[PDB]
């Protein structure tokens, strides 16, 4: 597949310099590549979502660039409320991966999550509002105590398609309900790998420009 | 006499059908790439090679006046095969027709029912269809050993004699009617649609594979009229009297003009194809780039 | 700034293009400017021809022989570009980059014009998609009538596309009186996205003894194609069967949601679909804007949206035409499953 | 198909370079080929250039000084520099003038 490393894993800076993260692809991809922020307690926030075109809200101190595999993102000043653990994303294939992580120093509900004895079952709903399940796609993306984000499933129910992890195939379901607009994820077969904190995302299905609404945490503990 | 003519016509068949037909089948189904535009024309010659394939049998049973050797298996494959060939070739331009009519006008039916397999299952329609057909000439004809010679007939004589001379009236009667009007009435039909319909006649003109088939039906037509047009008239005239005198020596010519065109189309081929009249005679993928600013 | 790059076979001639969707304006078309590189060799006594070729492949055979190619072309503009209107910025920087052998061509697409609209092929075929199709040919000549092979040649499939209007139209609305059984219909607007929902409004009132037991309500595509004579090809993407019945003297309200989607209609052949770069699916075809009048007939495939509802009485149905258009994108479209595979 | 470049090295000011560039896949006869390089944190720009018959061609600032040579039998083309000033330092790729073959991973060569 393609593996992401990131050259700053810790960043230790003050208030009223410019920093910059690096992001290295294993593959040549193209510039399908995003950037989220993800403040601790709190689901991962889109910033920039074609390595170099700016998301609508975010302020306009943060920027992207890209040579060749070298995305960067740099920030001109770092404001008091900025610090936060970075992804590097990338989206031109299905097993999407995620940055490794660096630590400076329309609403969607999810249903369901708990305590679950291994090699039981769980169902989380993820409802939806605000936007058409056919003119979005539904992710989900798993995110392990003190690790980064892992993607999970897909589902476009414009084409019909479902997607899984190579570590998920099988045990792991995925189905949309169009009347309810709710993304539901059954799983089976729950080993002790799978304690993380599951988070429903949405993406435009038309020319996915990265993920833009997530979740609030459903941490389930096996 | 026109024996001599006859088998000339024959041997020219032969020779001139055999290995066209077999480099179109090579092509048609071994080289090019399968869709519903060849497969007519691949079985079309297959037909062809299978009928110039059992001819020989009746070329040596012409070439001395009035004899079969051979057993009355064959007697009845050869007339067998070659009725088949006389009904498969006229079912399948038929259907080249139809399907031309469709793909040009109406091209909503076109866009969703033309398919392989329903190119298939047309083919085997046609198959047995023509084989339920010729079945009769299959079962009825056998030989006889007349003035000291054993020869191919049609046993229309069978043990009732009041259904003879009857029998063989229907057969050719159904035979005749069905083989050479419905086809050549639903071709002219189609044929005098697509004209007068499309808008803007050039752009049929321009080059385009509706003369390869226009051809193809011409020639075909031009091949088997006068077969069935004496084959009707001695019908007509043969219980009148017998004053008919050249129609003794008018049906040789015609059996043999039809098995000519079975050896015709590969020529017709060649003479619509420059290009194939020349062979005769002898991608990277989408990247990307940076640019400055 | 990323821009895109196709090379030939032979390894001696490739064009740059910045963009492969030349949005269609309804009196104005975007030109087709790029730079095609050439080595100082392989150039000495010929010529670089760059030719745009609009073709209406309604065949998947391909032969060269008899005429079965099935490609017939719509529209060709051949330019000369090696041999010497001031060049875009586009084509400045694309010169400056590569080198002084660099030679920019610029292509004009004349009003009322099809756009690339290709049918669904379907699931057990293996040939060419059938549909309008956008080619853009470079190769090496100096007669512009030899035959070229294709290892000495460089084709690119464009797209040109047409999106929603920035003002909305007005409320689609219908009414009908059959014997009186008045029939209203009205949609909440005009243009829709794709997989945004149709809200349709089948308010209706009935006056006679007669009464109604079926209501039907579709969405079909109106995809006239017409080469060699007028043809429509009337295809429903969008079904809702309601159950709903209304009494004699009585009238009954109510608001159906329809969304047309691919995951449906997909055995579906012949179809009317987006332009396709490769074998990638692509959404619905889209509508196709067209001038007022001043538009005559349109050689090639124009893809019309009607949504109608129908009182099965034991039939009155009424027409409601809609626009359906992709946004007008940030960068561009992707021309691919971005997860691919 | 694939392009193996390898002549590297860290040589100060002053000293010359035997860079070795191997296209497999791609038989190139009559087929231009040239070099290209990157500075750091700047774009690739064409520093040499040789024809397939008989001449070579170089940019403004590599005349006199690099020399390049392509032979067709084991299908290579060699740069050679001379004199190397202390703006030399880049990263050399091999492909065609074209830019017809994927582009490969190249060399760093700093002064
Ligand atoms: C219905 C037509 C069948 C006739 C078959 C005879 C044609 C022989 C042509 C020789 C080679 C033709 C080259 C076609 C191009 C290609 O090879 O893809």
């Amino acid at each position: 597949d393609i593996q992401m490393t990131q050259s700053p894993s810790s960043l230790s800076a003050s208030v009223g310099d410019r920093v910059t993260i690096t992001c290295r692809a294993s593959q040549s991809v193209s510039s399908a590549v995003a950037w989220y922020q993800q403040k601790p307690g709190k689901a991962p926030k889109l910033l920039i979502y074609s390595a170099s075109s700016l998301y609508s809200g975010v302020p306009s101190r943060f920027s992207g660039s890209r040579s060749g595999t070298d995305f960067t993102l740099t920030i001109s000043s770092l404001q008091p409320e900025d610090f936060a653990t970075y992804y590097c994303q990338q989206y031109k294939y299905v097993p999407v991966t995620f940055g490794q992580g660096t630590k400076v120093e329309v609403q969607l509900v999810e249903s369901g999550g708990g305590l679950v004895q291994p090699g039981g079952s769980l169902r989380l709903s993820c409802a939806a509002s605000g936007f058409n399940v056919y003119s979005s796609s539904i992710h989900w993306v798993r995110q392990a105590p003190g690790k980064g984000l892992e993607w999970v499933a897909s589902i476009s129910s414009y084409y019909g398609y479902t997607y899984y992890a190579d570590s998920v195939k099988g045990r792991f379901t995925i189905s949309a309900d169009t009347s309810k607009n709710t993304a539901y994820l059954q799983m089976n077969s729950l080993r002790a790998e799978d304690t993380a904190v599951y988070y429903c995302a949405r993406s435009r299905q038309f020319w996915y420009s990265g993920l833009d609404y997530w979740g609030q945490g459903t941490l389930v503990t096996v | 006499v026109v024996h001599w003519v006859s088998l000339v016509l024959y041997c020219l068949a032969f020779v001139l059908g055999i290995p066209g037909n077999a480099i179109v089948i090579w092509f048609t189904g071994f080289k090019w790439k399968k869709t519903v535009t060849t497969l007519w024309f691949l079985n079309l010659a297959i037909a062809d090679f299978i009928f110039l394939l059992f001819l020989p049998l009746y070329i040596s049973y012409v070439a001395m006046n009035f004899h079969w050797p051979f057993g009355i298996w064959l007697c009845k494959a050869n007339s067998f095969t070659a009725q088949l060939n006389m009904f498969a070739s006229v079912f399948f331009l038929t259907v080249i027709s139809l399907d031309h009519y469709i793909h040009l006008i109406h091209p909503c039916l076109s866009h969703r029912h033309r398919t392989l397999k329903n190119s298939l299952i047309v083919i085997i329609f046609i198959w047995l269809l023509a084989s339920l057909i010729g079945g009769p000439a299959l079962y009825f004809r056998d030989t006889v050993e007349f003035n000291n010679h054993t020869l191919c007939y049609n046993n229309f004589q069978k043990h009732d004699p009041d259904l003879t001379l009857i029998r063989h009236h229907v057969l050719t009667w159904v035979k005749f009617i069905i083989g050479y009007l419905f086809p050549l009435l639903t071709m002219s039909i189609c044929y005098l649609c697509l004209i007068f319909k499309v808008k803007k006649r050039s752009i049929l003109i321009s080059s385009r594979h509706f003369w390869t088939i226009l051809v193809v039906v011409v020639a075909f037509v031009v091949c088997w009229t006068p077969y069935h047009l004496f084959s009707i008239w001695e019908l007509t005239i043969h219980h009148n009297s017998y004053s008919h005198h050249v129609m003794q020596a008018g049906i040789p010519l015609s059996t043999g003009l039809a098995f000519l065109n079975s050896c015709l189309n590969p020529i017709l081929y060649v003479l619509i194809s420059k290009k194939f009249q020349a062979r005769f005679r002898s991608s990277c993928t989408t990247a990307s780039s940076s640019l400055a600013k | 700034t990323r821009v895109f790059k196709k090379a030939s076979p032979n390894g001696k001639l490739t064009v740059y293009l910045g963009k492969r969707d030349f949005v269609d304006h309804i009196d104005l078309v975007d030109p087709v400017d790029g730079v095609v590189l050439v080595d100082p060799e392989y150039l000495k006594e010929r010529r670089v021809y760059v030719t745009l070729t609009a073709a209406f492949r309604y065949g998947r055979e391909d032969l060269d022989v008899l005429g079965l190619t099935f490609r017939k072309d719509l529209f060709v503009a051949n330019v000369q570009s090696f041999p010497p209107k001031p060049l875009t910025r586009l084509q400045e920087r694309l010169i400056k980059k590569l080198g002084e052998h660099a030679y920019p061509f610029t292509f004009e697409i004349p009003p009322n014009l099809p756009s690339s609209v290709t049918l669904q092929p379907g699931p057990e075929d293996t040939g060419k998609a059938i549909g309008v199709d956008y080619e853009v040919k470079a190769f090496v000549a100096e007669n512009l009538e030899e035959k070229i092979h294709k290892r000495n040649s460089v084709r690119l499939v464009i797209e040109k596309v047409q999106y929603a209007p920035e003002r909305p139209g007005p409320q689609p609305t219908a009414e009908t009186t059959r014997q009186p059984l008045h029939l209203e219909a009205s949609l909440d607007k005009e243009i829709y996205y794709h997989g945004e929902p149709i809200s349709v409004n089948v308010h209706v009132t009935n006056n006679t003894n007669k009464t109604v037991k079926k209501i039907k309500i579709s969405v079909r595509q109106y995809a006239d194609i017409v080469l060699f004579n007028t043809a429509q090809c009337k295809v429903p993407v969008a079904m809702e069967e309601a159950d709903d019945t209304v009494a004699p003297s009585s009238t009954f309200s109510k608001v159906y949601t329809l969304t047309p989607f691919l995951a449906n209609n997909r055995e579906k052949r012949g179809l009317a679909l987006d332009g396709k770069l490769k074998h990638e699916d692509t959404n619905l075809a889209s509508s196709t804007l067209l001038r007022e009048g001043a538009n005559r007939e349109i050689l090639g495939i124009i893809v019309s949206y009607k949504v109608k509802v129908k009182l099965v009485v034991s039939d009155v149905a009424v027409e409601l035409p809609f626009t359906l258009m992709h946004p007008k994108p940030k960068e561009e479209p992707p021309h691919r499953e971005v997860p691919e595979n | 198909v694939q392009l193996q470049e390898s002549g590297g090295g860290l040589v100060q000011a002053g000293g010359s370079l035997r860079l070795s560039c191997v296209v497999s896949g791609f038989f190139f006869d009559t087929v231009t080929m040239a070099w290209y390089r990157r500075a750091p944190g700047k774009h690739r720009e064409l520093v040499a250039s040789a024809t397939a018959g008989g001449t070579t061609t170089y940019a403004d600032s590599v005349k006199d000084r690099f020399t390049i040579s392509r032979d067709n039998a084991k299908n290579t083309v060699y740069l050679q520099m001379n004199s190397l000033k202390p703006e030399d330092t880049a990263v050399y790729y091999c492909n065609t003038f074209v830019r017809s073959l994927s582009w490969g991973q190249g060399t760093q060569v700093t002064v």
